[PDB]
């Protein structure tokens, strides 16, 4: 969720690498569009317009084993003076374009860094941000020049959770060579209990590694297994992806 | 009865005031998405004395209530004794957006 990346990355989001935190969870990469106008005005509103597509008919496994659609959500980095626009100069047509989401700022002080999610993907693959073009008469730090603005966009579940644990949405490796002495899949209340053991028959010694409901298996009884080998399928239908744009903060004069 | 539980008391913070809600074996009252969303509410198999959730499930709710301006309502049964039913906003968990619902008995 934005929400984890807000509470333990406030001012590191565009990690030095040029990475997005979301990568560090969101495993998998999937492409994400922006387009933004060639150049702006002072003081006018604009759209950032995200795009955060994928082939609808995919399904994901939820938390509880269960399959269901994707959720979408994302931050937009803009530059320093470059905010949320108010709702007064939101005219009527940007308006019902931007339906009824409620942008964050990413903290209460970067209010150049604007968030969204999680929100069905169905209705919002694409996403409008209305944006407030500073002005540098009334901003001296800010100039008439180029200006990069970042974007990550993000579809269905990640795989880790800021404890470091795995979600069900991913693939569970062997933490054992050996053979497999016995495997049954179970039913507990909302999903199955997968069980199984390995003989690490190398070093005299027994592991029962357990895997949640929702994937499935590979792997059989009897068969030789190596470290880290993929148990699973790995169910990760969605992903993460990210790009920039440039925009042109303009004089009303050249 | 159903009344309004505002998730994050609109022009206050993202807090659920009056926290100790001592409804009656039932009330209806409805959990309110008023700023700073989804608030959603799973319910304390954990945190009270029948912490028994099986008893309607319904009770814990949960799931991003991308509701913006709008309530979802939590039900129980008749047959609910002295109860603190407390509730959890998810996304917000901690960050003073806990509830305890507390049937009288
Ligand atoms: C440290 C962890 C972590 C980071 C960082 C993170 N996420 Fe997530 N995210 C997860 C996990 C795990 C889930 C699955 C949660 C669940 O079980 O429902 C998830 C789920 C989501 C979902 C809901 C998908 C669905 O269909 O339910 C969206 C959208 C999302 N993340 C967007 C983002 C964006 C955008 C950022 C940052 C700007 C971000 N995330 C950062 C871990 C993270
Ligand atoms: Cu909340």
């Amino acid at each position: 969720y934005p929400f984890w990346a807000q509470q333990t990355y406030p001012e590191t989001p565009r990690e030095p690498t040029g990475r997005i935190v979301c990568a560090n969870c969101h495993l998998a990469a999937k492409p994400t569009e922006v387009e933004v106008p060639q150049s702006v005005l002072p003081d006018t509103v604009f759209k950032a317009v995200v795009k955060i597509p994928y082939d609808t008919s995919v399904q994901q496994v939820g938390a509880d084993g269960s399959k269901v659609g994707l959720n979408v959500g994302a931050v937009l980095m803009l530059p320093e003076g470059f905010k949320i626009a108010p709702e007064d100069r939101i005219p009527e047509e940007l308006k019902e374009e931007i339906g009824d989401v409620y942008f964050q700022p990413y903290g209460e002080d970067k209010d150049n860094i604007v968030i969204v999610g999680p929100l069905p993907g169905e209705q919002y693959q694409e996403i409008v941000f209305p944006v407030l073009s500073p002005n540098p008469a009334n901003d001296k730090n800010i100039h008439f020049g180029k200006y990069s603005v970042h974007v990550g966009g993000n579809r269905g579940r990640g795989q880790v959770y800021p404890t470091g644990e795995k979600s069900n949405n991913n693939l569970y490796s062997a933490a054992a060579t050996g053979t497999i002495s016995k495997i049954a899949k179970q039913e507990g209340e909302d999903g199955s209990v997968k069980y199984l053991v390995d003989i690490k028959t190398e070093s005299g010694e027994v592991v029962s590694d357990t895997i949640p409901a929702g994937p499935e298996l590979i792997v059989s009884e009897g068969q030789a297994v190596t470290a880290g080998d993929a148990l699973t399928n790995n169910p990760n239908v969605g992903g993460f992806g990210q790009l920039d744009a440039e925009i042109v903060l303009q004089d009303a004069n050249r | 009865e159903t009344y309004t539980v505002k998730l994050g008391s609109d022009k206050g913070l993202l807090v659920f005031e009056p926290a100790k809600l001592t409804i009656k074996p039932g009330d209806t009252v409805e959990f309110l998405n008023n700023k700073v969303p989804p608030h959603n509410v799973v319910f304390d198999a954990a945190l009270n004395p029948a912490k028994s959730a099986d008893l309607a499930k319904s009770l814990s709710h949960k799931q991003l209530l991308m509701s913006p301006g709008q309530s979802t309502s939590t039900t129980f049964p008749a047959d609910a004794p002295a109860g603190e039913y407390t509730f959890y906003c998810e996304p917000h968990r901690g960050a003073g957006m806990v509830g305890k619902i507390t049937v009288a008995g």
